[PDB]
RNA sequence: CGAGUGGCUUGCUACCUCGAUGUCGGUUCCCUCCAUCCUGCCCGUGCAGAAGCGGGCAAGGGUGAGGUUGUUCGCCUAUUAAAGGAGGUCGUUAGCUGGGUUUAGACCGUCGUGAGACAGGUCGGCUGCUAUCUACUGGGUGUGUAGGUGUCUGACAAGAACGACCGUAUAGUACGAGAGGAACUACGGUUGGUGGCCACUGGUGUACCGGUUGUUCGAGAGAGCACGUGCCGGGUAGCCACGCCACACGGGGUAAGAGCUGAACGCAUCUAAGCUCGAAACCCACUUGGAAAAGAGACACCGCCGAGGUCCCGCGUACAAGACGCGGUCGAUAGACUCGGGGUGUGCGCGUCGAGGUAACGAGACGUUAAGCCCACGAGCACUAACAGACCAA
RNA sequence: GGUCUUAAGGUAGCGUAGUACCUUGCCGCAUCAGUAGCGGCUUGCAUGAAUGGAUUAACCAGAGCUUCACUGUCCCAACGUUGGGCCCGGUGAACUGUACAUUCCAGUGCGGAGUCUGGAGACACCCAGGGGGAAGCAAAGACCCUAUGGA
RNA sequence: GCGAAAGCCAAGGCCUGUCGGGAGCAACCAACGUUAGGGAAUUCGGCAAGUUAGUCCCGUACCUUCGGAAGAAGGGAUGCC
RNA sequence: CGUGGAAGUCUGUUAGAGUUGGUGUCCUACAAUACCCUCUCGUGAUCUAUGUGUAGGGGUGAAAGGCCCAUCGAGUCCGGCA
């Protein structure tokens, strides 16, 4: 699995997945990636992004 | 009851105000009990996915306010941990109202559930839409 | 009427005091039953990482799938049984007869003991086997020893010793069984008592936190509300009645805590091998890097990372060995981050 | 109607205390009692079953959360296996609380000519002390046993280290017309308690990196101050819980009870002698302490001109002093450096762009730049520092 | 009762009140559950008209009650910051002190004992700690009675 | 900046709100910062802490002695060039 | 609509005055009434300095038996007095 956020891959036994109120889901491979999530902020618009780079 | 099959850090306590996930007419909930629970002195009895409550309604249609009824818990924020590891984590806390043999009383269920709830009580399974 | 609780603390654990030897004593040992072997090794604890097991548990709704386990690598290179002492049977309990020692010792066992120049294996033996025939001999056990030196992590080169008890068949399969090993050198390894997928009692002792308060020491609660701004929030509140006129034991109060010799059972062993393996990227923290004879226990061991730990076949297991679990990953993702 | 036991209620007495022993309730923390609420094992039933009801042994463990009221009590709600009662100065202010009671202010009703009063109500209203002794929790130094190192023994001591529940199979079975509806046993999980641990999730993280407001250093760069971070965002190590791991099976002796054999008393009789069974309770099992156990212990090796130890030096798996543990060139112990592994989020400078503007000027954008800065971790590496060296010792 | 004491015999209003003993009065509202609070009833133990009654916009560090929002008050505690605390140099008091004093469990005793009795335990000294006991220290009580006391 | 407000800085004054040294510096206490999920369940009582906040625009109930209630409430905006 | 600028008027740590709560700190104190935060008032029956007056069964008192030099339901000193 990849980091719907970042894009790196998530370490197996490893990160949480996040429950949208529409179904949704997204799997964060760390607290970073959901706290810049949180802020807003697109995975593209951060350099130091896989998604990004 | 029969294992769950992942391990749960309670997130919701007797008090707290949740989400009725279901359209029986009751739109909030207050957990009051939770069942086979037993504490220890000063413990608020805690709640979390996966639970039977019994519960109070305390927003919604006139005949279902005041009422004092049972319910399951589909969704809470606190985390949650799969057998593989991984956490699992909802948008909001919700329970869903069932009677005396476990069958909702709604027809139609509102959001996901999570797939641990849904082998627990099956019935309130067929009438989920998503199964997360 | 004052609702009831249980009282903070086990008191068997006590007296909560500093341990008096950091390597761990084994208290108990196995029964008897099939070939004789030694009950117990030794190594040391280097950090954790995670692993993927499938399940074994034949009684499990999960038997057949993926299960992501907790692991600690404890550095388990080859000891030296030294000697073999043997036990004799009197009305005051067992007390030491006599040792039978070797002449290959490791090149630091110097550090620790006066290693033996003239010694006698032939009359200790002999006044073991007269023991026998009298039958007056209780039980046989090794003096055995780590080689911290094979450890690179571990900075000490001093080696520890510790006795660790035979079992087996019969006295006489054992007691041949017993110096076998010693004659040889002593040399044996983690292979050679145990195996993947067994239940281990690990011993260590616990890491140290000096002096330590009734609330982290005890699990005592904190001044609530209030009683929490008066000038008093990680006091407890008396030493107890008027009468009787003196503090008991049993309440709990501040001291050491930390750095206890504790036992704990049945901790299942998933992987015994050798290499670099489980290590981890940048190095465990605090510990270093793991290339050799390593243990792969499942869940927690007691003590800080780089300290002696010691295995023991369990004593009390609760479930049947569902032996060589199968290992699909495991995880050498850096530590720090 | 009669006979008792307790000392939990109330009354009685005035024996102790008024050059002063801080009232009620709560809270926190510890020990206990049994007249047992649950849990274990039993007996009877107006015992089919399921469930009741009553009784016996039994104090190991548990007995929780909430609404009014200062309440104790009690009423009430939903949970529960059950949500038992009592003693410890009606345990517990040189522990806390100040809501009740019970000073000085004030109001009401009633009483009083009045000052004032009330075993009525009401609003406000003060709690000091640096522990000498003893007690206990933890930590040291000495003496005794009587040169050193290592390993043990186990008299004693502590434990609840484990208690309870739900679910599945048994089984829609036994039982019962039906309705209803078990058990042995084997499994899975939860809860309360207990000990430990940080890979995972979460918290912190005034290490660190970034953004940014006011002001001062002329601007830029880079900084100070705005409380021990100006504010905001992220967060390594470490410490943590909201995270993770572990906490029997089985023996032995019994109670109540079910029985065997069996006599006094040819019979009968579980009892008088003897015996087979039988509780969550008792003992063992398991964990923890424990040579100062005065019968002051055991073994092996080393040494008595030298074993070992101390000072010293580099350090932490240790730590309030002390103690403890490791390394000292026969070396990787700490640091520098370089890598690795991490944190932040793209540096200064310069070039292009940029709404505009004669121009000056210009917030900002892109590139250089997976940049720059930083690291309590790891590895490599004797480069620096563990040098020199003093001393005790049968 | 369908007057009598002692003049009159409570009118408007308000009312279970800061007044209502009974009392958690009854009904209702609100809450899962409300000796609270509010509305109504009210025969008021013992309301009531400048001993002022009723009512009231505005005002209030005045008493009580409810709601929304919020949060470590709580569940249940954690980590961190600064000053102490600990160690070292220097400076350097006070409280308190019949005596002895290593105590513990029972008992006894003017019935609430470290010191009496019987047992049990107990090698000496020192550091840190929170305060169980010394019916700890601080005051010839802050309650009650007494005095041919005081104001 | 509304300001004799805060905060920062001059002129001027001071390091005398006058004992120091050491331990990542433990327990415990005083003042504090940050705390997941729940959100007053705590307590006699939200005590303590917190929430809100400056200014402009929209909009503003019962009741009222017509003054007031009222900043009611509720909603939006806010920098730089 | 504007002007005007009233008020024992509002906000306000302006100066200045005061002190609700913390039942916080202190309680051999910095202090025989102190410290911090919060809080109240702040154009008036306001606050404030100096001068001046009222004296003990007497003053003064928007009244608390408050105050009259750390003492007041009758000051302090000495005397009556052993
Ligand atoms: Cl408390
Ligand atoms: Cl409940
Ligand atoms: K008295
Ligand atoms: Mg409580
Ligand atoms: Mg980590
Ligand atoms: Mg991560
Ligand atoms: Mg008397
Ligand atoms: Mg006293
Ligand atoms: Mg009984
Ligand atoms: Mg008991
Ligand atoms: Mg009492
Ligand atoms: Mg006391
Ligand atoms: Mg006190
Ligand atoms: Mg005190
Ligand atoms: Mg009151
Ligand atoms: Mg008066
Ligand atoms: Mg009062
Ligand atoms: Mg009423
Ligand atoms: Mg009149
Ligand atoms: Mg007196
Ligand atoms: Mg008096
Ligand atoms: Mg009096
Ligand atoms: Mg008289
Ligand atoms: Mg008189
Ligand atoms: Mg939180
Ligand atoms: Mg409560
Ligand atoms: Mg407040
Ligand atoms: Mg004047
Ligand atoms: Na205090
Ligand atoms: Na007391
Ligand atoms: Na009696
Ligand atoms: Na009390
Ligand atoms: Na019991
Ligand atoms: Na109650
Ligand atoms: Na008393
Ligand atoms: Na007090
Ligand atoms: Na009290
Ligand atoms: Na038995
Ligand atoms: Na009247
Ligand atoms: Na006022
Ligand atoms: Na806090
Ligand atoms: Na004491
Ligand atoms: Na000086
Ligand atoms: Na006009
Ligand atoms: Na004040
Ligand atoms: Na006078
Ligand atoms: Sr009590
Ligand atoms: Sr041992
Ligand atoms: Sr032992
Ligand atoms: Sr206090
Ligand atoms: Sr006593
Ligand atoms: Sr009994
Ligand atoms: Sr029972
Ligand atoms: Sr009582
Ligand atoms: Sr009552
Ligand atoms: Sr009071
Ligand atoms: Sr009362
Ligand atoms: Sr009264
Ligand atoms: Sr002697
Ligand atoms: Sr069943
Ligand atoms: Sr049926
Ligand atoms: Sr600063
Ligand atoms: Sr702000
Ligand atoms: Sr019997
Ligand atoms: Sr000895
Ligand atoms: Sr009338
Ligand atoms: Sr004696
Ligand atoms: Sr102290
Ligand atoms: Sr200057
Ligand atoms: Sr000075
Ligand atoms: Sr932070
Ligand atoms: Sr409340
Ligand atoms: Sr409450
Ligand atoms: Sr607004
Ligand atoms: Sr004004
Ligand atoms: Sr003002
Ligand atoms: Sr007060
Ligand atoms: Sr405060
Ligand atoms: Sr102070
Ligand atoms: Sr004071
Ligand atoms: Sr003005
Ligand atoms: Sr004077
Ligand atoms: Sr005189």
């Amino acid at each position: 699995r990849e980091c719907d956020y970042c894009g790196t891959d998530i370490e197996p036994g490893t990160g949480t997945m996040f429950v949208h109120k529409d179904g949704a889901t997204t799997h964060f491979c760390s607290s970073k990636c959901e706290n810049n999530a949180d802020l807003g902020r697109e995975a593209r618009n951060l350099e130091w992004t896989d998604t990004a780079r | 009851m029969e294992a769950l099959g992942a391990d749960v850090t309670q997130g919701l306590e007797k008090g707290s105000l949740i989400t009725c996930a279901d359209n029986t007419g009751a739109r909030e909930l207050k957990v009051i009990s939770v069942h086979g629970y037993s504490g220890t002195k000063n413990r608020h009895p805690k709640a979390g996915l996966g639970d039977k409550i019994t519960v109070s309604v305390t927003k919604g249609t006139p005949e279902m306010r005041r009422q004092v009824l049972e319910a399951v818990v589909v969704r809470q924020r606190k985390p949650i941990r799969r057998p593989d590891g991984t956490r699992v984590k909802f948008e909001d806390n919700a329970a869903v109202i069932v009677d005396e043999n476990e069958d909702p009383r709604g027809t139609e269920l509102k959001g996901p559930i999570a797939r641990e709830v849904a082998q627990r009580f099956g019935s309130v399974a067929s009438a989920a839409t998503m199964i997360v | 009427p004052q609702p009831s609780r249980p009282r903070k603390g086990s008191l068997g654990f006590g007296p909560r005091k500093r341990s008096t030897s950091e390597t761990p004593r084994f208290n108990s040992w196995p029964s008897d039953d099939g070939q004789p072997g030694v009950q117990g090794f030794a190594g040391y604890k280097a950090g954790m990482t995670h692993v993927v097991l499938v399940n074994d548990e034949p009684n499990s709704p999960r038997e057949g799938m993926e299960e992501t386990v907790p692991v600690t690598v404890i550095e388990t290179p080859p000891m030296r049984a030294v000697a073999l002492r043997a036990y004799e049977d009197t009305p005051y309990g067992q007390r030491p007869l006599t040792e039978v020692w070797t002449d290959e010792f490791h090149s630091e066992l110097d550090r620790t003991l006066d290693v033996p120049e003239d010694h006698d294996p032939d009359a200790a033996e002999e006044q073991i086997r007269d023991a026998h025939e009298a039958g007056d001999l209780g039980d046989l056990r090794l003096i055995t020893h780590t080689v911290p030196d094979a450890v690179p992590s571990v900075p000490k080169k001093k080696p520890d010793v510790m006795e660790t008890r035979v079992g087996g068949g019969s006295v006489s399969d054992r007691l041949d069984h017993a110096l076998d090993i010693v004659e040889d050198g002593g040399e044996h390894a983690m292979n050679d008592i145990f195996r993947a997928g067994e239940y281990a009692d690990v011993a260590g002792v616990t890491k140290g936190k000096g002096t330590q308060g009734p609330v982290k020491r005890w699990g005592v609660q904190k001044r609530k509300g209030k009683h929490a701004r008066q000038g008093w929030r990680r006091r407890i509140g008396n030493l107890g009645p008027w009468n009787p006129s003196r503090v008991r034991s049993t309440v709990p109060q501040q001291g050491q805590t930390g750095y206890h010799q504790r036992t704990e059972l049945n901790k299942r062993l998933i992987d015994i091998g050798e290499g670099d393996e489980p290590t981890v990227d940048g190095g465990f923290v605090n510990y270093g890097e793991v290339d050799g004879p390593y243990t792969l226990v499942k869940g927690s061991v007691p003590g800080p990372d780089k300290r002696l730990v010691r295995f023991r076949p369990a004593v009390r297991p609760n479930d049947q060995p569902r032996l060589d679990p199968e290992v699909r990953y495991v995880s050498n993702e850096s530590n720090q981050g």
